[PDB]
């Protein structure tokens, strides 16, 4: 509630005015402060000047931005945002050239000013940008033909102002006319140009893409994959950034049917590899933004594989049936007669049985029941096809090894391929929706168009070689599959950057010696933490958390003199909330200013089951805080405001006496919700107590140490023929 | 009120789940776990004040015996039986009032008790009209009498009544009687049960002097704001007077 | 599962780490998961668990951290120093008592006392660890024995528990129920120390110098610690500082 | 011991009759007794002291505007009503009832009250509203209308529920007291 320091000793200037430092009070309307300042500089017409910070902002002081007036921040009086907007209509659209250029650099610098943006959008000067750089382009053609460096700089600043006024959105996005995209095209379509023009032009390309899908379609004719590459070849990092962002945009707003096409075109024009050789292992830097761009390229190829990942395609379709038959022939024929290539149905069942009890398939009526689970289904088939094209060596050897073994040591190739593909898809983020969140990029994916597929082939190779080193079976098929996934993790953490490095890392991970190194790292990470003992501790976890929960629930029972919606004027800043031992009824609400708090009776809000209670939202999440009128409470009770859902019309918009008890209450309610807690006190107390507790267990073993790793099991006499009986 | 009591009882219990067909029990619930219950206010059957059978008993006496020393209870069951005309609700109203005979009489040693024995009834809209209008009449008797002894009184509920009765405004009860029973179509549906409709005629007949005390005490307690009221009341009142004389065809008294 | 042997050399039925529930009475054992075993098979041990002394637990011999003896420390001479590991094992039992006692404490909020409980507990456990070897010289054993018995009785006086007895070398010699009057007077002396300690707690809760003289009644030789730094001035000539104590 | 007049009016397609009669009857939801008379009453303790009250349950047709003002004096509070699932009721109230009742007793606490809260979220009903271009208008704009008048309070109930119905009448009685 209470106001900040209103009396503030700030410098107040006007360009050319020597500052005079008073004790300005911020409470009175800013018209009066501007009035006294202007009269001090002998200025009438107060509404036509607005103060602004002499900060790097140059942002005009309105009522929205005067809580940024801190002791020592110089105030620089100048024209009010509406006056600056009108100044800009006349010095952005006009026929003067230098005035346009400098005023437009001003407008670009000033668009970030929302206070200016209000009246400038009321003036609609972005349309005036439209005229100045589409009409103005043809007014001065005779000599702009030679002014084109300076003219391009003018139009680049127009682009800057256009985007930095479009972001406000108070003016609709389509303020530009088609000649605007004609100029942007002339920037993207043509040969190399100035860095600023190309930068802001690619920015505006991706801006129209962002605006609408129709704007996407109409900009696509100006953004061609053939012409979008020289911007990458424009060695400057930022040109590469924006051209890859435009690539991502073209992937994004296109229909998936055209998304496959553009993934193919990315493949042919080398976009994958050429961006690899221009940024990744070249002399250009991977920023966070370059990480995002390369990541979204790889993820876009991934999610155009997702078209064959997500869905469940036909297992028994005759075309896919024949293509898996030809895959199983080019794979299995090294141990098959030439008769079974096109054998009868009865022979198909017989060869299924012989050749798939060698692959432990439960349903041997159709191997497609090992492709009937998706992802990938048909894209495991695609992996088989790629091996037929690129990795038929690993394909054939892994098939033959498992084609020579009925026993459980077998590698169920339909099953192994399907589940290997799906696991490395989830691990490698194959087929995910592109999002800027994940901020890494894998160069190993940019070393190969189908590096996904070679990843899968090399992991099947390492899988089976390590099986012949780990005598792995198909009852451990899940277990040794997790072993192979661990191999993949111990590769990916080291971040292999290409095909050869991934090969070398996986082979070095092939249980030769580095096991002792990584379990030594585990011994190190128990030496201060006791990892087997961590298993011990967190094993029986729920006792301490549950007792904490019922503890805090008791606290809810004994509750407090809670606080309300603006519980201020004769209002109950104090009202009790007693849970009854029912633990279904809560006695709370508009309860009087209570000295001892809880009188147990049918409170003014006497009932509260978990049943009506959906969830709680805390602080600014409270719709009464999101209430912008009579329920405007100040945000310092954030740690006090909650809002529990019930009946979707009556809320628990209420305030807490302080923070930690607020946390305790919310913990208890979440316990009623049956979820985690939200007191840090909770985590701290639980960790210290359980740690000490388990420390209160070492009392038995000490002065002799623990075998941390599990010993073997000394054998028993299986019978119960006790030499000494029980009891 | 009812569900305040429902709340207090749910308090008493875990498994706060309520039956909803408030009148009948549920056989599956007779055996199924997950305890059920159902709450509904019931009707305290009037006492039988001994030795007061006809005497000029005052009000306090009757009001006290009204609520206490009670061992019978009813619960009136709105129920459609017949054709469901839109214009009316009365064409089907059949009331299966439920008898509640408990062991003892409130007040008692316990603020509640079991029921010892239950039974139901079945009430024709003929009858329904009969007793409903009847009880309405004695309610009028109550208001007129209570201001017949009291004077320093809020005459307002008298205005309540005289308004509500004088115009069956949103729904015309008296014409409803006419159409439902007085019309001979009913006396082909229930020819022999003209014995009933003649009772209703007798009832509106006795209503007439009763509403007449209503009118005269209104006039005595008439204040200037009651005047437009009373003019419409008396207008429609001798209107319904001649109605009972001939249009209702009841023999007046 | 068979070939079990009647012996007491498996009362060290002591866990090493987590296990599984493969047997009827098994689980991921804790650290202090002692099982008071009788059925002695070579590779596997089954006998009454500490948690359930009416039920066995069948646990692998290498998973067992067996030691020869019983829960005792002096009959088979499992003391690192003779006779006082009986004290530390009863201490451990007392620690398990404190364990549950606080595991009811948190529901009430007096829990600063809960805190000081665990801090005394940390004192106790680190003493446990230091005495787990033959570290200290034996006079220090005596002194710290008095201190740890002090802490034990402090807890039990806090926690409405008994009076333990026999301060020196065992706390339990005296309750051998051999004499009787000595028991009464030892109970008496323990009560004295308890009352002294609660008085000193409620007094050092207020006073901080009467405690000093209560300590210094016996000893009367002390040393006032002096540490001089520099005389701040320019004497310009050689000087000599003469620090003597004077009684006006 | 005391009494309180009050009036209720609303659209004729909703029969607030059912509301009041089920309330004072106290009977089960959707099982109330339909009577032959209007103008119901209730003797209820609200807070501390019991109070009687009778509700002028009036016919709402406009041609009955000529009888209703005769009872306008000493209307302790009024209860203006509608149906949530009826935008037609919205038009009725906003255009006729709200204006002329505001005119008639401009200085007396007034609470608008919803209706058919259960029907307001009947999916078949609201899909009929869309296939008849009636809008299943929700609470917040109803509250917005309450602010339009700045009514001393606003609520909704539902007859097939009695939800808030008790509370409806609770604020109703305590507005006077």
């Amino acid at each position: 509630m209470p106001p900040p320091a209103d009396i503030v000793k700030v410098a107040i200037e006007w360009p050319g005015a020597y500052p005079k430092l008073m004790e300005i009070d911020q409470k009175k309307p800013l018209s009066a402060i501007i009035k006294e300042v202007c009269d001090g500089w002998s200025l009438a017409n107060h509404e036509y000047f607005a103060l602004q910070h002499a900060d790097s902002s140059n942002f005009y002081i309105t009522e929205k931005n005067r809580n940024e007036i801190k002791n020592g921040t110089i105030l620089r009086l100048t024209t009010s945002p509406a006056q600056n907007a009108q100044q800009l209509h006349e010095r952005i659209q006009s026929s003067s050239m230098d005035a346009k250029l400098e005023a437009l650099k001003d407008l670009a610098s000033l668009s970030r000013d929302v206070t200016f943006a209000q009246e400038f959008i009321n003036l609609d000067g972005i349309s005036l940008l439209t005229q100045m750089v589409e009409s103005g382009t043809e007014r001065y053609q005779k000599l702009q033909k030679i002014m084109k460096p300076c003219f391009g700089d003018m139009l680049s600043f127009t682009l800057t102002a256009f985007v930095e006024l479009m972001d406000h959105g108070i003016v609709s996005w389509d303020t530009f006319s088609v000649a605007f995209i004609k100029k942007i095209a002339s920037f993207v379509n043509k040969s190399a140009i100035d860095i600023s023009i190309l930068q802001r032009s690619l920015a505006i390309l991706e801006s129209m893409v962002l605006n609408s899908h129709d704007l996407y379609q109409k900009v696509a004719q100006e953004i061609t994959i053939g012409q979008l590459i020289p911007h990458l070849q424009g060695s400057d990092q930022e040109i590469q950034t924006y051209t890859i962002a435009v690539i991502n945009a073209l992937f994004l707003k296109a229909p998936d049917e055209r998304r496959q096409e553009m993934a193919n075109i990315l493949a042919q024009k080398q976009l994958r590899s050429i961006i690899l050789t221009h940024v990744i292992r070249a002399q250009r830097a991977i920023n966070n933004e370059m990480a995002h761009q390369l990541y979204v390229l790889q993820v876009l190829t991934f999610n155009l594989l997702e078209d064959r990942m997500m869905t469940k395609m036909d297992p028994q379709d005759q075309a896919q049936r024949d293509i898996i038959f030809e895959l199983r022939r080019i794979a299995f024929d090294a141990e098959s007669e030439p008769n079974n290539s096109s054998g009868s149905m009865e022979k198909r069942k017989s060869m299924y049985t012989r050749d798939y009890k060698k692959l432990g398939f439960i349903n041997h009526v159709n191997p497609a029941m090992d492709f009937t689970q998706t992802p990938p289904g048909m894209l495991a088939l695609d992996n088989m096809l790629y091996f037929a094209k690129h990795h038929q060596d690993a394909y054939i050897r892994i098939v033959l090894e498992n084609s020579s073994r009925e026993d459980k040591h077998e590698c169920p190739f339909g099953r192994s391929s399907i589940e290997l593909t799906k696991m490395l898809c989830e691990i490698l983020k194959v087929g995910e929706l592109p999002s800027e969140t994940c901020n890494d990029f894998h160069p190993m994916f940019f070393t190969h168009d189908r590096s996904f597929e070679e990843f899968f082939c090399i992991c099947i190779q390492l899988l089976n070689k390590t099986w012949k080193e780990m005598r792995a079976t198909s009852e451990d098929f899940n277990k040794v599959m997790q072993v192979v996934k661990e191999q993949v993790m111990r590769a990916l953490t080291t971040k292999p950057s290409s095909l050869d490095q991934f090969k070398s890392k996986l082979q070095n991970l092939s249980y030769t010696e580095i096991l002792k190194i990584r379990q030594s790292e585990r011994m190190n990470q128990e030496d201060f933490q006791s990892r087997p003992i961590l298993e011990l501790k967190e094993k029986i976890q729920p006792e301490i958390l549950e007792l904490i929960k019922q503890q805090r629930l008791n606290r809810l029972v004994e509750g407090t003199c809670f606080r309300k919606l603006n519980a201020r004027r004769r209002q109950d800043k104090f009202w009790y909330c007693r849970l009854s031992p029912n633990h279904k009824v809560l006695h709370y609400g508009d309860l009087e200013e209570s000295p001892q708090g809880e009188v147990p009776h049918d409170s003014l809000q006497d009932k509260l089951p978990v049943a009506d209670i959906k969830a709680v939202v805390t602080g600014k999440d409270c719709p009464h805080m999101k209430e912008k009128g009579a329920l405007k409470q100040n945000k310092e009770v954030l740690e006090l405001a909650f809002s529990i859902l019930y009946d979707s019309n009556c809320q628990l918009n209420f305030i807490a006496p302080d923070k930690h008890e607020y946390c305790i209450w919310t913990d208890g309610l979440n316990a009623l919700l049956g979820k985690d807690m939200m007191s840090d006190l909770t985590r701290n107390d639980l960790d210290t107590l359980l740690s000490m507790e388990i420390k209160l267990r070492l009392l038995d073993l000490e002065n002799i140490q623990i075998p941390d790793a599990p010993p073997p099991i000394p054998k028993e006499p299986s019978n119960y023929d006790f030499v000494y009986d029980c009891n | 009120r009812r569900e305040d009591f429902s709340l207090r009882l749910l308090t008493q219990f875990p498994n706060a789940e309520k039956m909803t067909s408030t009148t009948p029990p549920g056989e599956d619930i007779k055996s199924s776990p997950k305890q059920y219950m159902q709450c509904f206010t019931v009707k305290p059957v009037m006492s039988l004040p001994p030795s007061y059978k006809d005497k000029p008993v005052p009000e306090q006496i009757l009001n006290y015996y009204r609520a206490n020393e009670v061992q019978q209870f009813r619960y009136s069951r709105p129920f459609r039986k017949g054709e469901k005309d839109p214009d009316n609700e009365f064409a089907t109203m059949w009331i299966e009032r439920t008898t509640y005979t408990t062991a003892y009489t409130f007040p008692g040693i316990l603020k509640w008790f079991e029921v010892k024995q239950i039974s139901t009834e079945e009430i024709s809209p003929l009858e329904n009209a009969i007793e409903t209008m009847e009880l309405t009449n004695e309610r009028i008797s109550n208001c007129v009498q209570q201001h017949a002894w009291d004077r320093s009184l809020s005459v307002h509920p008298l205005s309540m009544l005289l308004s509500g009765i004088v115009d069956p405004a949103v729904m015309g009860g008296f014409s409803n009687y006419e159409k439902a029973f007085f019309t001979e179509k009913y006396l082909q549906e229930h020819p022999e049960d003209q014995e009933k409709v003649e009772l209703l005629k007798r009832l509106i007949a006795l209503q007439m002097p009763l509403l007449t005390e209503g009118i005269r005490i209104h006039g005595e307690k008439l204040t200037e704001q009651l005047k437009p009221l009373h003019e419409r009341l008396s207008s429609c009142f001798r209107e319904l007077k001649e109605k009972v004389e001939k249009h209702y065809g009841v023999i007046t008294l | 599962m068979a070939r079990w042997i009647p012996t007491k050399r498996q009362k060290y039925g002591v866990a090493i780490y987590n296990y599984n529930a493969s047997q009827d009475v098994e689980l991921s054992l804790q650290i202090g998961d002692t099982v008071h075993i009788l059925e002695m098979y070579e590779g596997w041990y089954r006998g009454y668990t500490l948690q359930n002394k009416s039920k066995k637990g069948i646990f692998p011999e290498t998973y067992i951290h067996l030691k020869e003896a019983t829960v005792e420390d002096l009959g088979q001479h499992e003391t690192v120093i003779p006779g006082e590991l009986p004290l530390v094992q009863e201490l451990t039992s007392t620690l398990r008592e404190w364990a549950v006692i606080w595991r009811k404490l948190y529901v009430n909020n007096k829990l600063t006392l809960f805190r000081q409980l665990q801090q005394m507990t940390y004192s106790l456990i680190e003493w446990r660890s230091q005495i787990l070897s033959g570290t200290l010289p034996k006079d220090e054993l005596a002194e710290l024995k008095k201190k740890v018995t002090a802490k034990i009785d402090h807890g039990n006086r806090m926690l409405g528990l008994d009076l333990v007895v026999r301060d020196d070398n065992g706390n339990i010699l005296d309750p051998d129920e051999t004499s009787t009057i000595a028991l009464f007077k030892a109970h008496e002396v323990a009560s004295k120390r308890i009352e002294e300690k609660i008085q000193e707690e409620k007094s050092i809760l207020q006073n901080l110098d009467l405690r000093g003289q209560s300590i210094f009644s016996t000893i009367h030789t002390y040393g006032l610690y002096v540490n001089f730094k520099n005389f701040v001035c320019n004497i310009g000539e050689d000087a000599e500082l003469f620090m003597a104590l004077y009684d006006p | 011991m005391q009494a309180i007049k009050c009036v209720v009016v609303g659209d004729g397609a909703v029969a607030k009759t059912c509301l009041l009669i089920s309330y004072t009857t106290n009977a089960f939801p959707g099982e109330y007794i339909p009577t032959v008379f209007d103008n119901y009453s209730a003797n209820v303790m609200v807070d501390g002291k019991p109070v009687n009250l009778g509700l002028w349950d009036t016919a709402g047709q406009e041609d009955y505007d000529r009888l209703r003002p005769l009872s306008y004096p000493q209307t302790d509070v009024f209860l203006i009503c509608f149906s949530l699932v009826s935008p037609a009721s919205f038009e009725n109230v906003r255009a006729k009832w709200y204006p002329e009742v505001r005119h008639h007793c401009p200085n007396t606490p007034i609470i608008l009250v919803g209706t058919k809260l259960d029907l307001r979220d009947d999916k078949d009903t609201i899909e009929k509203l869309k296939e008849k271009k009636l809008t299943p208008i929700t609470y917040p704009q109803g509250l917005a209308m309450a602010k339009e008048i700045g009514a001393v309070k606003y609520l909704e109930c539902s007859a097939l529920t009695q939800r808030g119905l008790k509370t409806v009448f609770d604020e109703a009685i305590r507005a006077v007291l």
